[PDB]
This record gives structure tokens, C-alpha cells and sequence, in this order.
């Protein structure tokens, strides 16, 4: 790698993807909702109800800061959790929530790819294992991302506006070890847990063309007594 | 970090606790007192979730210190509001932020 954009730059995985990326020296810009003082440059996303001009300032800043130049890589680890079921009166604010910080983000990221990735460049997109199903507790949780899914889907297929040679793949993981989950499930077995080093070592693995799964795969990444597995899924 | 200084006081008894929905209306102002924004002007008042990664951290700890019914002036260092980088078009870099917030009720 060289260039790499991390899409949720302030968030747990983001955050460290920016640290690890940054130690090996590369460039790494973060966008978010405020700065990664860690990065190499932040973009700053407008709060809005607006799906157009949160997407059109986002384009335009990224395209600014870029200019002609190309990037290895827009890992889009954005998106958060909120649930309830379909009577829950904290449905229609928490589905709002859920597809601005998954649709919303995959989406903008997926535009940001056909205009910036270099050939052979890797876009990830932030999936959820439990969206291969029915999820009747976090409604729309479980709609975002299945949408995320059938985007990684569409991506991989002819004319979709991803250069030569560039692979779009989704993560799928259960829960991740966060300060945040730690602190709001201080009975879980964390050893089901996905160490956020472990994915930021797979991502620097597929930029750099080890072991890269094939555009369009859904990767479930399950961790079992401390150990974690890749698994495709098929959409 | 964040200054807290009291326009009004609240019940003093009701304060916010973690998983509880904050109800204000706010105004935020740059150093200066030049208004980039008010959830007055809208007519609606702004809600989120102590504990939940939802606002600056300014926010975060000064809110956290008022009752219900308080009215009072954070002061915000850039380090607990947009730091460096700012927001551009909005939000000036390493701009200290003064948000005048009322603790109308916890949900
Ligand atoms: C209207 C604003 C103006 C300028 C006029 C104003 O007056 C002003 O200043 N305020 C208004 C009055 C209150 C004071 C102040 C303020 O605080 N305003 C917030 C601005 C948002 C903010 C800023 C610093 C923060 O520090 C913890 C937290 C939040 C607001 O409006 N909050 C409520 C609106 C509903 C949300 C958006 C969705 N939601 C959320 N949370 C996270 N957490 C992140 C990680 C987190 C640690 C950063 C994540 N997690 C996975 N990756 N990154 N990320 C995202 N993204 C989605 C977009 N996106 N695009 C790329 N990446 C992402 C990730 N969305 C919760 C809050
Ligand atoms: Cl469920």
C-alpha cells in the first residue's frame, strides 16, 4: 500500500486501522463526523437528513483532497448498532440512525471507489454475519446491512463502475472487542470476540494482494476461544 | 476542556444518567458569539444518548453535569469539540465553541 481512505476513521476499527496504517507509513486520510488527529488529513461529514448533500459534500471534499491521485484503498468501517423489534417505539429513529451509518456510508464509499481506487485497489464494506438471516430483534440493523451484502454483490459484477482489477469485499463479524462492548456486555465471553488487530492485519493483507478474496465475497469472520476463522458466505 | 457555568439552575436533584435520552434546545456560538447554529430556530429540540458516542466530547461531560431545567454555558476547548481540522464550512480550526444548552427533560 501507499493511500489508503478509512471510511469511519474515528470509530473503534477505524481508529486503529488509521494508527496501524500510519506506523507503516502510509498515507491515511479519515473521514467521519469530526477529525482523527492521527490521520493524515480528515474529511468531516454534515449532519443532515439530506442523503444528496451529505453524499455530494463528501464527494467533493475527497475529491479535493485527492485530486488526480489514485488510492490503494477505501476500507468502510462505519456503521454502529441500535435495536428493537418492529413494534418498538424506537423503530422509526433507530432504523434512521442504522442507514445513515451503513447505507449511507457503504454507499458514498462504493461512488468514492469508481472515482479513486487505483486498478487492483480494494474496497471493504462492513457487513454483519447475523444479516445472512432474519434479524426480528434489531429490524433495521438487519436491513442495512443486507443491504451492504447485495452491494458488495453488485460491485463485483460487469459495468458496476469499479476499476480493473479491483475487488469489493464485505466483512461479516458477530461482535468485535471494543472499549464500548467491554464496558455494555461486562459478562460476554469476550473470547468470541474479534480482536480489532485481527482484522486491521487482514486488510493490510488484502491491499497488499495476500491472500485477497474474490470481489463480491461476503467474509464471516467468527471468533471462537480467542481464535478467528474467515468463512465465505454466498449471497 | 469543557467549562460549565450556570445561566439558570435546574431542580438540582434530576441529573442525566448513561441509556437516558437528553432533551435541549441549544445555541452554539464561535468565540466571538458569531451563531453558527440553533435547535431554536428550528423549533425542535435536539436529543441524543449520554453514553453512547453520539455527541462531542465537550458535550458529553458538560451536559452530564446539569439538571433538569438548567440553563448554562459550556465552553469548549478544540480538543472537546472539532480540534485541528474544525468542520469546514461551519466550523473554524482549533475553534474554541460556547453553546448556550437548557436541560429541558431526560426521556
Ligand atoms: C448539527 C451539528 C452542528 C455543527 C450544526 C452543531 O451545532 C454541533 O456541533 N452539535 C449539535 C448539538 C450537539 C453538539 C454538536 C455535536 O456533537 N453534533 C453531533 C455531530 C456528530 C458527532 C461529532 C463528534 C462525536 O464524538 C463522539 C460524536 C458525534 C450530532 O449532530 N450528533 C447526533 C447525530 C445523529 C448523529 C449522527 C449519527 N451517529 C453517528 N455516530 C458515530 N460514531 C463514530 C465514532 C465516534 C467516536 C466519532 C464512528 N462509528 C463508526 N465509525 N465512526 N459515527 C457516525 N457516522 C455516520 C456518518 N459517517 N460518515 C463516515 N463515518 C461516519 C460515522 N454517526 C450518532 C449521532
Ligand atoms: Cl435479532
Amino acid at each position: 500500500a501507499r493511500r489508503v481512505l478509512v471510511y469511519g476513521g474515528r470509530g473503534a476499527l477505524g481508529s486503529r486501522c488509521v494508527q496501524a496504517f500510519r506506523a507503516r507509513n502510509w498515507w491515511v486520510a479519515s473521514v467521519d463526523v469530526v477529525e482523527n488527529e492521527e490521520a493524515s488529513a480528515s474529511i468531516i461529514v454534515k449532519m443532515t437528513d439530506s442523503f444528496t448533500e451529505q453524499a455530494d459534500q463528501v464527494t467533493a471534499e475527497v475529491g479535493k483532497l485527492l485530486g488526480e491521485e489514485k488510492v490503494d484503498a477505501i476500507l468502510c468501517v462505519a456503521g454502529g448498532w441500535a435495536g428493537g423489534n418492529a413494534k418498538s417505539k424506537s423503530l422509526f429513529k433507530n432504523c434512521d440512525l442504522m442507514w445513515k451509518q451503513s447505507i449511507w456510508t457503504s454507499t458514498i464509499s462504493s461512488h468514492l471507489a469508481t472515482k479513486h481506487l487505483k486498478e487492483g485497489g480494494l474496497l471493504t464494506l462492513a457487513g454483519a454475519k447475523a444479516a445472512l438471516d432474519g434479524t426480528p430483534g434489531m429490524i433495521g440493523y438487519g436491513m442495512a446491512k443486507g443491504a451492504v451484502h447485495q452491494l458488495c454483490q453488485s460491485l463485483a459484477g460487469k459495468n458496476s463502475g469499479m476499476p480493473p482489477g479491483a475487488a469489493a469485499i464485505a466483512v461479516l463479524p458477530v461482535t468485535l472487542d471494543t472499549p464500548m462492548n467491554r464496558k455494555s456486555m461486562p459478562e460476554a465471553d469476550f473470547s468470541s470476540w474479534t480482536p480489532l488487530e485481527f482484522l486491521v492485519e487482514t486488510f493490510h493483507d488484502w491491499i497488499t494482494g495476500k491472500n485477497r478474496p474474490s470481489s463480491g465475497s461476503l467474509i464471516q469472520v467468527v471468533t471462537t476461544e480467542g481464535r478467528t476463522e474467515l468463512t465465505p458466505a454466498y449471497f | 476542556g469543557v467549562q460549565v457555568e450556570t445561566i439558570s439552575p435546574g431542580d438540582g436533584r434530576t441529573f442525566p444518567k448513561r441509556g437516558q435520552t437528553c432533551v435541549v434546545h441549544y445555541t452554539g456560538m464561535l468565540e466571538d458569539g458569531k451563531k453558527f447554529d440553533s435547535s431554536r430556530d428550528r423549533n425542535k429540540p435536539f436529543k441524543f444518548m449520554l453514553g453512547k458516542q453520539e455527541v462531542i466530547r465537550g458535550w458529553e461531560e458538560g451536559v452530564a453535569q446539569m439538571s433538569v431545567g438548567q440553563r448554562a454555558k459550556l465552553t469548549i476547548s478544540p480538543d472537546y469539540a472539532y480540534g485541528a481540522t474544525g468542520h469546514p464550512g461551519i466550523i473554524p480550526p482549533h475553534a474554541t465553541l460556547v453553546f448556550d444548552v437548557e436541560l429541558l427533560k431526560l426521556e
